């Protein structure tokens, strides 16, 4: 039950281990790498599309 | 037992850990989740939506809707300048308490370009043209229209569409700049220029007023968290 | 490209075209998308940048302090008696109350941490010779049985959870899971408790996390000795829902969200730069 | 394009220079869902009495006009058969479609960010007191802004560059937004989707959501033009539905 | 020894842990375990039993079993109330010395439909018709049999089958209420109004009695073990 | 000997391993994971079957 | 939990330890590193390259480039010194300020060839042969030109190439010499001889000049880091 | 995610074994058995080779 994951490393022995000892999961550490997104909702929240090219109104 | 040793840092509370503890509450049954609407998984979300910035910010304006009113006006000859300030986002006191501003104050780097939108609130039959400019920090503030050509610049056509973007691009020997401004980073100056006039027809009020946004661009990042030097307290809330 | 890595700029030559990024309508409610490659000539750059440190699990994991509970071993009055107590909020200390306030509905797990410490209170003599303090913090779920007193049979806390902690060792630490009735911490609550649009107004009606009660489970002291444990919460596991603007004024009260009145950002002589 | 018809029941909305239509966060208002439910009684949907446009007062706009802001479901509490559910129900739920209209001429200039903010909580013009309900909002009065500071001893803080929620009036364009420009824009429709943390809820005690309506570029024109220029807010419910059928309320 | 660091909270008593712990008897042999009848592998099948509700208890009755005893006797005008209470299984007087009130005071949350079963235990030759309601907690309680039928409700006809249940469904804005009450978790209010009369033939006592049984349903949920406010002491019993 | 289990998560890296360390089963932790119940003995121990729709006498 | 049991050795700090440690900026992004020229990965690439060398440095000489200028010049009789040095390239005072001079000093152990480059910087019309020897530390000091042919020497020819190279060899008992001097591991002496003359034209000046460069060959290693009796401080640097 | 690599000895059981415990790379170890090196950027940075038996001019 050993979770080996990719470390945080930079950009031009890199893994870590990771047992869970609780059996609850709020006791679990943080979920540290999880970077999704999607900015849309609040960015861009209009019902029909608005090309950038083209004139908005 | 299991021979072992302690290395230094055993027994120590850093607050920016990251291990697993026990629980208080075991086997508590949470109640499910479902689908509230405007999720935020990043603060580069919030920081790329636009946001009114006070330009005229020149007190006593701050107290009152006249610190975002940019005031514009038919001249006597052209070329005048109608605004001007530091691209510091996270420093200068036009960019600091605006929505992409207050994000970076949580922040000791950023990095990327910004949009700066303008909108003309004059009247419909009111024209116009003007130079918007970024300028580089090398040689000093633009003191002309003509110092200010030379630089990244936009001549924005007033007409049936109200705005015009002036992308600030990142143009900086160094892949972050710091929040709390330096003068190893500094990012250069933001004017604007009258390009023509405010030509009108009669029966028409002379001030216009202009609405300047900034946000963040999609290549736009953040790095090293801190306290924000916005927020104080002398005491506990009670 | 990998996950929460930006975006690339692409080179641009120049342009003469009916297309036109650079005007658009804020009137929409749409901000535009528009890249550095639009407006002017770019050249080709591969941005390695990474959002990591924006995420709300990095922005909000970390530990702050929200509360400093204070109790002796010898009672002054009931403000230095000799337990005390502290209802549960994120609203005493304002560094994470501005932090929690930058979204409307939350839902994270909990790491509770003390750093407990002692002093000797100032008195003509100090010279004994104490064993070693053990403090106990026993958490109250809303409605329970609270201590009325030292010597309490509540702190038997048969179903309660308790921990104890000797002075000397490494701070003591649990997890709390998500507590809320609801499907989320809500942050703000734009209402009131009762039907009739009257009693308490705003977010205070919603919190009903229970109490937390610290006390020396040391019988005496030689002579008087004053603790003061501090509380720190780091949320874990962390969504967030309708992003709030960040809050202008300093805070007043801890159940309000009452202000003064301030400007809107500080101030300058003019609006315009003039050097060469 | 700059047309837009909107059909709601037995009433439509025509606009002939529209700017565009924000939809909320991205969702469009709908029924609840039998894996998030709590209640277990069947819901009342009545999908066209209640479901329809409802118009409120105009507001005058000034020169020296600071906003006006209107807290729903509260604003509604009256207007039809939407009203006489919320007296016999425990529990609501809905989203709407809020549509802001102003016109002027060519010849006059302004502009108006009109916001829906989500839990838009107040604070007190007069700390250390709490205030009365009915200056939060009545039933379908608009409640305004003031340009200057407030001395109310149970009233809320209706200083607009502070926006009542103590941050900056400027920020609140993360909030489903539109302008109107009245250079090129006549009307402004936001439609909101149903923003909370509990599936259903009672529609008395609670402002789901406050919209408020606030002058940024003031109002300013010739003396010898229109000197009257109101703004009309017409708001439909959308996909509502009710819960906890009992005897009148609301107490 | 293997190279270790200590976490924060070592050498803590976390009294809800769960961690291994040597053996004070080692090899200990342990007698075998029989069948026993009526094992109890949850607490919830303990609170899905009736148990007779004292609705009748304004003191003095409490001390004596007239505590139990609703009374109903043949009435001059018809629509008047029976009986009446607040639905908190736990905080309420009527119901939290039940047994499906002394479960929910060990914990600090309760979800899920109630069942309310009445019996009427007088003569087999008298009749009648009864109106048991719940209310939900907007409006305020029910004035009326015609405030009370707006509302969930069963009429009740006394016949062969002596008893009745009205189900109390589960309608609330949150997946769970607080068994010591609150404003924001208020669940409504039980009552019982006479539908028709109680009709006898002669040569038969005026009052009868009915009995109030509460259950809970098999989707009832309790959470966040808390101790009960129901037993004290002073000092060690000796 | 190690038990890879499912740890107490909500619903809509959730595993925890567990080696039992002593010779005594005693000596092991709480069964904290065990929902199993069948409340026929107390609410329904009638020798004759009860249907609900039916008439109970 | 885990049986566990602490060796010697628990809770210290070792300054020359090798342990994890938890970070104080998690999910730091550290920005990218890039192509810069001249990087280093061993202190011996330091060390292999040529140094000139204060063979003069007879105080006052110490304080001007004249430490540098080994004089030579036209001789009465042949076989007379130029220079001489004890081959401590740690220790002596001519060779440990040189850049492998001040490597060696961080270590106790060095082991390897060197090579001492000598340049003849004259006049282009001046002729001259030089002996360049290296004696083993048995004997003692050579005397003269005949007791430094015995041992490990060189004669160079003073032409179109002005450089020679006298190859030091390693030649030890032990494997290993230390850097600060003693008894047991002496490595022996340096010295320079006339072997002819310098022979000039008319119109040439007499002394001219000849510059000394030492630095490793390529079976060079040290051994067990210290720290450099070079640098001091009586308080911190404020 | 165990790496075994080979452990420091002289020359004329010497394995040792790694597990990662964190997720940041900036929390690892010294990398202290790299010894790779070059000195031709500045014992030899001239254009044009040189040999050694060739006489240099
Ligand atoms: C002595 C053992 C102590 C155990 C400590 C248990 C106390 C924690 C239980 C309640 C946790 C409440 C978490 C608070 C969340 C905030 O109030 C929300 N952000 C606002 O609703």
């Amino acid at each position: 039950g050993a979770q080996v994951s990719t470390q945080k490393t930079g950009a031009h022995i890199i893994h870590y281990t990771n047992i869970n000892y609780y059996k609850d999961s709020a006791s679990n550490s943080l979920n540290r790498q999880d970077f999704t997104q999607d900015p849309s909702k609040f960015t861009e929240p209009v019902k029909d599309v608005m090309i950038k090219t083209l004139p908005a109104l | 037992g299991l021979p072992t040793m302690n290395t230094p840092g055993s027994t120590q509370f850093l607050t920016s850990d990251d291990f697993q503890s026990p629980s208080a509450m075991p086997q508590f049954d949470v109640t499910p989740e479902i689908q509230i609407p405007g999720q935020v998984r990043n603060l580069m979300e919030i920081a790329e939506v636009d946001s009114v910035v006070p330009v005229n910010n020149t007190e006593g304006h701050v107290n009152s809707m006249e610190a975002y009113r940019i005031p514009v006006r038919p001249q006597t000859s052209s070329g005048e300048q109608v605004f001007g300030f530091q691209l510091q986002p996270g420093h200068d006191s036009v960019l600091k308490h605006t929505l992409l501003g207050e994000i970076l104050n949580y922040y000791a780097n950023w990095s990327g370009s910004m949009k700066l939108t303008f909108m003309y609130c004059g009247a419909a039959m009111a024209t116009g043209k003007f130079l918007i400019a970024y300028s580089p920090p090398g040689a000093g503030v633009p003191g002309s229209r003509r110092d200010a050509m030379l630089g990244t610049h936009v001549i924005w056509d007033v007409g049936l569409q109200s705005s015009c973007v002036l992308c600030v691009p990142w143009i900086s020997q160094t892949n972050y700049r710091y929040v709390t401004s330096d003068a190893y980073t500094d990012a250069g100056y933001i004017t604007c220029w009258y390009q023509t006039s405010i030509v009108t027809p009669p029966d028409i009020p002379t001030t216009s007023t202009i609405l300047c946004f900034v946000s963040a661009c999609n290549d736009f990042s953040v790095r090293l968290l801190r306290d924000t030097p916005f927020i104080t307290q002398q005491a506990l809330f009670q | 490209r990998a996950v929460g890595r930006v975006a690339d700029t692409v080179a641009s030559g120049p342009v003469n075209t009916e297309q036109i990024p650079a005007l658009t309508a804020v009137e929409t409610g749409h901000t535009s998308q528009v890249v550095p490659s639009d407006t002017m000539q770019t050249r080709h750059v591969i941005n390695y940048h990474t959002r990591s440190e924006s995420s709300i699990e990095n922005f909000m994991g970390r530990a702050a302090c929200v509360y400093i509970a204070q109790y002796a071993t010898e009672k002054v009055n009931d403000e230095l008696d000799r337990y005390t107590n502290w209802e549960i909020t994120t609203r005493q200390v304002a560094q994470l109350r501005r932090k929690l306030e930058m979204f409307t509905y939350m839902r994270f797990d909990l790491e509770i941490t003390f750093v407990i410490t002692s002093s000797q209170r100032t008195s003509t003599t100090y010279a004994s010779d104490s064993p070693p303090l053990t403090h106990q913090v026993m958490y109250v779920p809303p409605g329970g049985p609270i201590p009325k007193s030292y010597e309490d049979f509540a702190w038997q806390t048969s179903t309660n959870p308790s921990v104890f902690w000797t002075e000397g060792n490494a701070p003591p630490r649990m997890s709390i899971p998500f507590m809320s009735v609801g499907n989320a911490y809500c942050n703000f609550y734009d209402g009131w408790s009762h039907f009739s649009q009257s009693g308490v107004y705003g977010y205070t009606t919603l919190n009903n996390m229970g109490h937390l009660y610290f006390r020396h489970v040391n019988k005496s002291t030689a002579y008087p000795v004053n603790s003061v444990a501090r509380v720190y919460f780091k949320p874990k596991h962390v969504k967030a829902w309708v992003p709030r603007a960040p809050r202008l004024c300093p805070y007043l009260k801890a159940r309000n969200v009452n202000f003064n009145v301030q400007g809107v950002t500080e101030s300058r002589n003019k609006i315009t730069l003039d050097r060469s | 394009d700059r047309v837009r018809s909107i059909t709601l029941g037995n009433s439509t909305i025509t606009t002939q220079e529209c700017a565009n239509v924000v939809v909320g966060y991205g969702v469009w208002p709908t029924y609840l869902s039998d894996h998030e439910a709590t209640a277990v009684d069947q819901p009342t949907q009545p999908d066209v009495a209640t479901c329809r446009f409802y118009t409120l007062e105009s507001v005058k706009w000034e020169s020296s006009s600071a906003g006006w802001w209107w807290k729903f479901p509260e604003a509604l509490s009256d207007m039809g058969l939407f009203g006489q559910n919320m007296q016999y129900h425990y529990l609501g739920r809905t989203g709407y479609t809020i549509h802001v209209q102003c016109n002027a001429s060519k010849f006059h200039q302004g502009c108006l960010l009109v916001v829906c903010v989500p839990e838009a909580e107040m604070g007190a013009a007069t700390t250390d007191h709490a205030f009365n309900h009915t200056k939060l909002s009545n039933i379908g009065q608009a409640m305004e802004f003031s340009a200057k500071k407030s001395t109310d001893q149970t009233g809320p803080q209706t200083a607009v560059h502070n926006a009542g929620m103590g941050v900056a009036v400027g920020n609140l364009t993360i909030f489903p937004h539109q302008w109107i420009n009245l250079r090129t824009n006549n009307s402004a429709t936001i439609v909101m989707p149903y923003i909370n943390s509990v599936p259903m809820d009672n529609m008395y005690r609670h402002y789901n959501f406050t919209l408020m309506v606030i002058p940024f570029a003031k109002l300013e024109h010739s003396p010898q033009a229109s000197t009257y220029v109101p703004i009309t807010v017409t708001v439909a419910p959308m996909c509502a539905e009710y819960n906890g059928l009992r005897l009148a309320g609301h107490q």
